RNA sequence: UCGCACGCCCGGCGGCGACGACCCAUUCGAACGUCUGCCCUAUCAACUUUCGAUGGUAGUCGCCGUGCCUACCAUGGUGACCACGGGUGACGGGGAAUCAGGGUUCGAUUCCGGAGAGGGAGCCUGAGAAACGGCUACCACAUCCAAGGAAGGCAGCAGGCG
RNA sequence: GAAACUGCGAAUGGCUCAUUAAAUCAGUUAUGGUUCCUUUGGUCGCUCGUACUUGGAUAACUGUGGUAAUUCUAGAGCUAA
RNA sequence: CUGCUUCUGGGUCGGGGUUUCGUACGUAGCAGAGCAGCUGCUGCGAUCUAUUGAAAGUCAGCCCUCGACACAAGGGUUUGU
RNA sequence: GAUGAUGUGUUGUUGCCAUGGUAAUCCUGCUCAGUACGAGAGGAACCGCAGGUUCAGACAUUUGGUGUAUGUGCUUGGCUGAGGAGCCAAUGGGGCGAAGCUACCAUCUGUGGGAUUAUGACUGAACGCCUCUAAGUCAGAAUCCCGCCCAGGCGGAACGAUA
RNA sequence: UUGUGGCGGCCAAGCGUUCAUAGCGACGUCGCUUUUUGAUCCUUCGAUGUCGGCUCUUCCUAUCAUUGUGAAGCAGAAUUCA
RNA sequence: CCUCUGGCAUGUUGGAACAAUGUAGGUAAGGGAAGUCGGCAAGCCGGAUCCGUAACUUCGGGAUAAGGAUUGGCUCUAAGG
């Protein structure tokens, strides 16, 4: 499952890619667009709070 | 290669399940079903994915008077699948298939369950939605 | 485990529960138990009757750089008048040359 | 709102236009209306109606008039002058062939009007569509596939089977 | 001046004759019973109550992509009428 | 197959827990097709809304009680290497 | 199927096994493998793996049945003046229904050894060589017997308490 | 009791392209069986309830399948005989 | 079917249990005569109102043929002396 994350204070971006799920359910459950605190994600995420914005299904 | 898990089966000889395919047969009595040993006074009786032995009752007259092959696409009686969910259907179906799997018909009517779309793999290409 | 929602009720269907239904048009309809599937069965609406979900709702119970860009802009006005000066030693002296 | 030449009063007046607009005209029209006109069949003689049939009143809807629809009343409307029903190997017409005078047959076919895009149905935009070289379903047929899905409509020009 | 937004066209044309027998269609009149983009010609300071030019989105484009596949398009970032 | 005075034990009742059905009687309501008697009011009115997932039942073969109430050191018959 | 009997002094606990009964069955799919074999066409097996038929033993979480908890609502005719609360109609009828039973109509589980039969062989004479047999020897099976499992003997044992 | 019915031997003319016996087997001949029918009338006429089917247990083997095997005109697959 | 007047004590006995097998009621998922000689028994339909009604025929029938819809409670209105 690949995470296109993307700073829009001067906006750029990138794709990055993690495949487990306790990683990953910080964002399940939820609606598209509400604020969820990516703190929960790994070594360098901290402080970094963030929208997930939409994307496509495994068919694209 | 994982083979079809036992499923409670509710069509014994003699029911006329509905045929939902589109050769233009309407019915599907079913005189026997393949694979059945069965013990003294057991009616061989059939689930979804059951290829069994049908004669069509009512439909275009080419069809009947002549025993067609078929396979069980739907029943009412509630089959239990392993994880764990009592699923039935609306009606009794059917579809025409012959002894290599291919189906007589074109197209599916209605939903196929995936007891029968795994272990038939030309019915589940022709089916609209699976289970 | 996929805890799913009961179609006419409305409750929390655990996994080994309950009992599914698909008519022949799709519509795969979940059921937690035979008081909500005879309820289901006999066309009711849930919205009628008073121990679903579907009830509750309805009545409401419960509840250029970025340095050059801020240099500009930081300009005080003073200093934007006096350009506007010197667009009129610009403007003023090309029209006395138009006439002229 | 936009473009070209650019002048005149001691900042203000100005030229030729281009575009866009409420409403009335005019044009292209469309749309229901009036009168008259059609082949065969009586082995079709009564049909039409509370499932609007023909009227009256008041509304709905429509772009308008209107049983077009709704409510309430009236019991009507058509027919031996062929109603109603069935058939058409029937789109209608300008016309075509044959012909003394009469006629009889043909008119799918390039001009006008209509209908239809596989069969019915429903709609979006638009002044104009129930459009299909637009969309949405169902029915029938049918293309790709990783099986989760996607897209289509030659009775347009060629061309292919049948 | 590629690209893209906006306006307009795509309801004309072309094909076929399945349906339809007062229907279509033909001569005829009406619309004082209705609409009508367009083109032309009228109206366009007739009202008595920041204007030296008001606002914020969006496309192209840069960038990151997903789907087996479509004239599929997603999140971000600039910008005009 | 069990139980029958270590301030302990079972038993009844009560209480909760669980659960089944589906929202009690009363009361209120300018909610109620309407109707009637007085000049806007008062009565009749199936049903609805609120109180109200309310009311009611729930071990007799459901689960915990440590609340109340009484009971419980007994009766009878036989058995000796 | 159910009490019980004899004696073991009386009783109780824990057991032993004499004996009887006995049970599992067959198939499909994946792989082996489009391989061995065969000009081809066709086309298997052994070990593994996943399931199923018939059978036996259970069991109730879940699904289904039942349902007079006559539990709770709705309701017809009547009856208690009416409401309320209820009753009768040989269970008034109908929903929905707890517990308990219950269903391949839900779910779980179903075993290992020994001597060997048929047969294939070893050494090896009879009968100079040969020979699976004559003395001796090996493999050997849905069979047989035992195990596992059910009952527990006019069958025992250990151990406690013994007015 | 075993004609008749059923089943199985022996001998080997011939079938099996070749080849008696893989599989068969003429003319003859020897037996077994009481799931056929006859034959007899011993038992039962002071009554043994006289066809089938359903249900249910047990037994035989002259084996259809399954286990292990030997043989083929058995290459595999299929199938015959034991 | 329920009740009033009148009549009676459940029809030649009681109590405790709720095992098998009965007799008499019922109910059943999925299938719907596959059971059996045979749909035996059970089941289905059922009253009324508004529709609709075929073959055949002795013209009388068939005929409630078959096949549909509605039915409660409450509040009105109209018509029938
Ligand atoms: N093991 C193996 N099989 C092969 C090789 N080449 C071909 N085959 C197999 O041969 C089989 C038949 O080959 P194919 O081309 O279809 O037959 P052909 O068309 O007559 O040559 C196929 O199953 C192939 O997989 C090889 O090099 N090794
Ligand atoms: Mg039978
Ligand atoms: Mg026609
Ligand atoms: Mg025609
Ligand atoms: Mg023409
Ligand atoms: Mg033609
Ligand atoms: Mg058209
Ligand atoms: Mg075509
Ligand atoms: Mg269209
Ligand atoms: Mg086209
Ligand atoms: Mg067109
Ligand atoms: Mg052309
Ligand atoms: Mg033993
Ligand atoms: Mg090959
Ligand atoms: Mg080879
Ligand atoms: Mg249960
Ligand atoms: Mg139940
Ligand atoms: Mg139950
Ligand atoms: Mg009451
Ligand atoms: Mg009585
Ligand atoms: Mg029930
Ligand atoms: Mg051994
Ligand atoms: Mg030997
Ligand atoms: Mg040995
Ligand atoms: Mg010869
Ligand atoms: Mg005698
Ligand atoms: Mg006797
Ligand atoms: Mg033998
Ligand atoms: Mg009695
Ligand atoms: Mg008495
Ligand atoms: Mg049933
Ligand atoms: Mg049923
Ligand atoms: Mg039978
Ligand atoms: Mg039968
Ligand atoms: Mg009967
Ligand atoms: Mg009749």
């Amino acid at each position: 499952m690949k995470l296109n994350i993307s700073f829009p204070a001067t906006g750029c971006q990138k794709l990055i890619e993690v495949d487990d799920e306790r990683k990953l359910r910080t964002f399940y459950e939820k609606r598209m667009a509400t604020e969820v605190a990516a703190d929960a994600l790994g070594e360098e995420w901290k402080g970094y709070v963030v929208r997930i914005s939409g994307g496509n299904d495994k068919q694209g | 290669s994982g083979a079809k898990f036992r499923i409670s089966l509710g069509l014994p000889v003699g029911a006329v399940i509905n045929c939902a395919d589109n050769t233009g047969a309407k019915n599907l009595y079913i005189i026997s079903v393949k694979g059945i040993k069965g013990r003294l006074n057991r009616l061989p009786a059939a689930g979804v994915g059951d290829m069994v032995m049908a004669t069509v009752k009512k439909g275009k007259p080419e069809l009947r008077k002549k025993v067609h092959p078929a396979v069980v696409i739907r029943q009412r009686k509630s089959y239990r699948r392993k994880d764990g969910v009592f699923l039935y259907f609306e009606d009794n179906a059917g579809v025409i298939v012959n002894n290599k799997g291919e189906m007589k018909g074109s197209a599916i009517t209605g939903p196929v369950a995936k007891e029968c779309a795994d272990l038939w793999p030309r019915i589940a290409s022709n089916a609209g939605s699976i289970a | 485990m996929k805890v799913e929602l009961c179609s006419f009720s409305g409750y929390k269907i655990y996994p080994g529960h309950g009992r599914r239904y698909a008519r022949t048009d799709g519509k795969v309809f979940q059921f937690l138990n035979a008081k909500c599937e005879s309820a289901f069965l006999s066309k009711r609406n849930p919205r009628q009757i008073n121990w679903t979900v579907l009830y509750r709702r309805k009545h409401k119970k419960g509840q250029a750089s970025l340095a050059d860009i801020m240099a500009k802009r930081n300009q005080k006005p003073e200093v934007r008048k006096a350009q506007r000066e010197q667009a009129i030693r610009a403007a003023k002296e090309a029209k006395k040359a138009k006439q002229a």
